């Protein structure tokens, strides 16, 4: 029996694509060799091209009556780390980018809460000691009123 | 001396075990997996094959009536025709007009060839995995063969290895299973008995040389047309080729996490999940006591190159000071990073340069030359290429060490926000135990 | 690139110099025979028409 044609392959970002030229009708299948694979066959009878996914698990393509041939991708992406901060997070989610941006919501969101919680702190500090000086007529006690801004800058 | 280790069920990764003796220096030991054998238990059934239609040559009765007998043979079938008159080539024979009978009779059976091209249909359970496995240390190398179930032991270079139950009880077989020639499919047969028309299993036989057979394929006759002898019936085609022409993918070509399925015996080679607990026992001969080996002290370690590939891809100096020339055994203490080699040959000089494999951005690990130890951190960069041919040569744990740069970025970031909010807590109760202290 | 309009190039029709990249690679002949074996990716030109 005759042994089909080595096709042409083109590497990708977690992809291959073969250019395949069969002289008669040939039979391609593939798979994803993780734990829930992707499979898939045909009979490819005219010059074709295919775009078959390679995970870091890896994966094989059976051509003809070729062996088949295994191939495994690499944790390459195109963030720069030990950078800017925002550097860091275009490297992370150039790979795993499904856990990167809910991490760095999830931290965005409580920087925000802890920031406003400091600010309400502090808030409701200067309230509650200005409120009893606020009800009587008196002095703003200079070296307190240099110390802390309240309302009236110079006005007694 | 006991040892136990868990090693990892790929196939081509260098496991290397540290064992370390305190009153010896310590060795290690590499491990590698040649190849795997998961194989179940297998029931048989059933055989399936082409069945064949006996019609015999009819019974014409000149001048008569015939009647049918009965037969016990499969899906048999026997009727008789009144009012025939048949001819041949000569003339008509059966000189009454109108007062003939024909008996016509046709049954079923297994194909001259069913030993040669038939299926098989099986119940798979409990299956059980060989290995092969590679094992050197010291300067013993050399392949034992074992069954991965905690009841073998073998002895390589006097010691006694036992290679436990696998982590997982992960099996890529159903409970039924037919076998045809080279090829294994996940179907769910009818039972024995009760097989249909044009569909697998239309004709059932227990064994290849069985002398029973269940067949079930509708057949029925029909009346002669007149004038002419032929025995005329019709019949559902062969359940086994409309099987062969729409059986639909297979196991070889659909297995989870890339093991080969393989037949006669049936077995998924090479199927790479779970873990392979090792116990070992080791002869006093295995060790060499503290005095013989060199001395090292004052260790540190720097990284020269590290890029996070699947190849080895990171480079280490390391720098001590010994008495005299010797060999010491050295090993990584995390999984985070997977050195090359397992001994080192230390020189009056005081430098060693190992190659290891990581797969993060920044990893921390202490390495250990003969009884040192020094801690390792790198900072380490993407490869540019996209597609290799081989796997990863790491075990692939990408979590940052806590002192690189983005995770101490994260420190600054949030040791500045709890300093402020520790500030506001700390005004507000000053502010509220000056107004209770009046 | 081999298998696409293009895989062999030349400046005009009676110029000595010649680009090809056609993916040629030789083989193991099989025992007892006498056949130089190769595959090849087949023409550009015939793809392109
Ligand atoms: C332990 O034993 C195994 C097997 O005896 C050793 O592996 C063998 O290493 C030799 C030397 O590299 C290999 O020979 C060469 O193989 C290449 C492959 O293309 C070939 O081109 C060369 O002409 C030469 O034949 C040999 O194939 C290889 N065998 C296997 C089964 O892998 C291994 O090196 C030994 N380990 C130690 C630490 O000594």
């Amino acid at each position: 029996v005759p042994m089909a044609r080595e096709p042409t392959v083109i590497h990708g970002k977690r992809e291959v694509t073969l250019h395949l030229h069969p002289d008669h009708p040939t039979l391609f299948s593939y798979r994803t060799l993780g734990e829930d694979p992707q499979y898939h066959e045909e009979w490819v009878t005219a010059a074709v091209e295919r775009t078959i996914p390679v995970p870091v698990d890896g994966m094989e393509y059976h051509w003809g009556n070729n062996d088949p041939v295994r191939l495994w991708s690499q944790l390459t992406t195109e963030g720069k780390p030990h950078g800017w901060p925002h550097q860091i997070v275009q490297y992370y989610y150039g790979l795993y980018p499904a856990a990167t941006v809910s991490a760095v919501v999830g931290m965005s969101l409580l920087a925000l809460i802890s920031i406003f919680a400091s600010c309400y702190m502090l808030v409701a500090a200067r309230s509650k000691c200005l409120t009893p000086y606020a009800l009587t007529p008196g002095a703003a006690v200079p070296w307190t009123l240099g110390i802390l801004c309240c309302a009236p800058r110079a006005h007694a | 001396y006991e040892h136990s280790t868990v090693m990892p069920n790929v196939v081509g990764f260098p496991y290397k075990a540290h064992i370390e003796r305190p009153g010896y220096s310590p060795l290690t030991l590499q491990m590698q997996v040649v190849e795997t054998s998961l194989e179940p238990t297998l029931n048989l059934e059933y055989i399936t094959c082409e069945y064949k239609t006996v019609v015999p040559s009819p019974y014409v009765k000149c001048c008569g009536a015939s009647e049918c007998s009965t037969k016990e043979k499969p899906d048999y079938q026997c009727k008789v025709y009144t009012g025939v008159y048949p001819f041949m080539w000569g003339g008509a024979y059966c000189f009454c007009d109108s007062e003939n009978t024909q008996l016509s009779e046709a049954y079923v059976d297994r194909s001259d060839v069913c030993r040669h091209d038939h299926a098989s249909a099986y119940k798979a359970h409990t299956a059980s995995l060989k290995a092969k496995v590679r094992v050197m240390y010291g300067n013993v190398n050399q392949t034992v063969d074992v069954y991965v179930n905690g009841d073998h032991a073998v002895t390589i270079g006097g010691t006694q290895f036992i290679f436990g139950p696998l982590s997982s009880a992960w099996t890529p077989f159903d409970n039924k299973i037919v076998v045809y020639k080279d090829e294994v499919f996940n179907q769910d047969f009818p039972p024995y008995g009760s097989g249909q028309p044009g569909r697998f299993g239309d004709i059932q036989s227990r064994t290849v040389e069985s002398n029973d057979l269940y067949a079930n394929t509708a057949l029925k006759l029909a009346r002669p047309s007149p004038g002419m002898v032929h025995v005329p019936y019709t019949q559902t085609p062969s359940g086994f080729k409309y099987w062969l022409k729409e059986k639909g993918t297979a196991l070889n070509t659909k297995a989870p996490f890339g093991c080969q399925i393989k037949t006669n015996p049936v077995r998924a080679m090479n199927c790479a999940v779970g873990n392979i607990p090792v116990s070992m026992n080791l002869p006093d001969s295995a060790f060499t006591r503290i005095v013989e080996a060199p001395t090292i002290i004052d260790l540190t370690c720097t990284v020269a190159t590290c890029t996070h590939s699947s190849d080895f891809g990171g480079v280490l100096t390391l720098t001590y000071k010994t008495d005299k020339n010797g060999d010491c055994s050295v090993h990584s203490h995390s999984n985070v990073a997977t050195l090359q080699e397992a001994t080192a040959k230390v020189k009056t000089a005081g430098k060693v340069t190992l190659h290891f494999s990581t797969a993060s951005a920044s990893p921390s690990f202490v390495v250990s030359l003969c009884s040192a130890r020094a801690t390792c951190s790198a900072s380490c960069e993407p490869p540019k290429d996209h597609i290799v041919p081989y796997a990863a040569s790491h075990s692939n744990v990408v979590f940052p060490d806590m002192s690189g740069t983005a995770l101490s970025w994260v420190q600054k970031i949030s040791g500045g926000l709890g300093a402020f909010a520790i500030g506001a807590i700390l005004v507000l109760v000053v502010v509220t135990c000056i107004g209770l202290r009046r």
